[PDB]
């Protein structure tokens, strides 16, 4: 792996947050 | 209350501007040479060093770029700085460039070596926001930190100790920590950790847990749009008088400013300009751990993942040579803008109803909801 696994949100929008 | 908050931060922005201009006037740089993100960086660091020196300064001669290695009176720098801020310290100001550097580093580099050596999973990238950010950073400097960032600290503070006044730190460092969480248990479990004076592997193992909980039940972490000194210097020089006209780091102000910025950058022979601009753009908003989908949406153009990114770093190392070196104009404009948030979402759709704003929509009047049914290109910058 060694990669990302979740997304840190930077903006305020309607977005399914990935993990 | 748009008086203090909007105008006081304008005053801190004026300082950076004014200073950058003064400092450019010393180095006797040109307009093109003051817009070189490279030189700007060097200057910014010269200052943060002096308030806590020399650096690489690139010059433009017929055709090719000449790198000068120069040194300045550490105090002279401190003198010129206050001159610009009315003889004030404006810690905010230094802290601001303290972040611009942070946000650039959290996007240029992946800090795995450190996570593992701490005993954190390398896949906990999205939680290390501001791991580079010196502890000297201010109170509104730590609010930008990811949950994972805090853990790497306590764990080292604890790891060497468990392996006087140091206590008030630990409790607070946790209170902050806890103030990241936005759910009952999350909040409560942090306390169960803060209970032990000599917190051993008991804690060591538990916080790591909570670290992973944030991967799903994220916390509140503020994002600050901090642009390079040159951008503010140039703006100040162009007449913009921010303390009077107001400025933000989480509103439309920063995007709008970057809609007219003329920033240039040194670029290695085989590197892709478009790819270079991308990088800087993501450092201008702390979008190094954002969902690539949304970043590209707001950006206006593809926001390619780190691996597929053609570039090694914006600063030029002493190793390289200037003969085979040239410079491009950085594309920092964006399509829309969005309220840089702090919230991690909770219930999977988050920020229900929140949308993106056109660059004309000065006020937060009309929002726009993005629909991602689309041939995207990933979600994990890393």
């Amino acid at each position: 792996s060694s990669g990302q696994i979740s997304i840190q949100p930077t903006f305020s929008v309607q977005r399914n947050l990935p993990f | 209350n748009a008086t203090e908050i909007r105008a006081s931060v304008g005053k801190m922005i004026d300082g950076i501007g004014r200073f950058y201009i003064q400092m450019c006037t010393e180095l006797k740089l040109s307009d093109y040479e003051g817009r070189l993100i490279q030189n700007s960086l060097t200057i910014e660091r010269m200052v943060l060093s002096a308030f806590d020196t020399g650096g690489p300064i690139y010059r433009r001669v017929d055709g090719k770029w000449r790198r000068e290695l120069i040194l300045y009176d550490k105090e002279e720098i401190r003198r010129i700085w206050r001159q610009a801020n009315n003889g004030d310290d404006a810690t905010a100001g230094l802290t601001h460039m303290m972040i611009w550097h942070s946000n650039l580093n959290d996007a240029t580099y992946q800090r795995t070596r450190a996570l593992v050596r701490t005993g954190m999973d390398p896949r906990m990238c999205s939680l290390m926001q501001g791991s580079t950010l010196p502890r000297r950073s201010g109170a509104a400097g730590a609010a930008v930190k990811g949950v994972g960032t805090m853990v790497m600290e306590l764990i080292r503070m604890i790891k060497r100790g468990i392996n006087r006044r140091t206590r008030i730190a630990y409790e607070r460092m946790c209170n902050i920590l806890k103030g990241k969480f936005q759910t009952a248990a999350q909040r409560t479990m942090v306390d169960q950790v803060r209970e032990s004076r000599n917190p051993g592997n008991a804690e060591f193992e538990d916080l790591i847990f909570l670290a992973r909980s944030a991967l799903i039940l994220r916390g509140s972490v503020a994002h600050k749009s901090c642009l390079p000194a040159c951008v503010y210097g140039s703006a100040v020089a162009s007449g913009y008088d921010f303390e009077r006209e107001g400025y933000s780091l989480v509103g439309i102000d920063p995007f709008r400013l970057l809609q007219n910025s003329q920033v240039y950058s040194l670029i290695r022979p085989n590197e892709n300009p478009a790819h270079k601009s991308q990088l800087v753009w993501m450092a201008c908003h702390s979008a190094a751990f954002e969902d690539l989908r949304v970043s590209s949406f707001i950006r206006g153009t593809k926001v390619v993942p780190r691996g597929k990114l053609s570039t090694r770093g914006v600063q030029i190392a002493s190793n390289e040579n200037m003969e085979t070196m040239e410079s491009s104009t950085l594309e920092l404009r964006s399509r829309y803008w969005a309220i840089r948030t702090r919230s991690g979402g909770n219930t999977d759709v988050s920020f229900q109803g929140r949308g993106v704003f056109e660059l004309s929509d000065e006020k937060a009047t009309s929002p726009i909801v993005p629909s991602f049914d689309m041939s995207n290109e990933g979600s994990y910058f890393f």
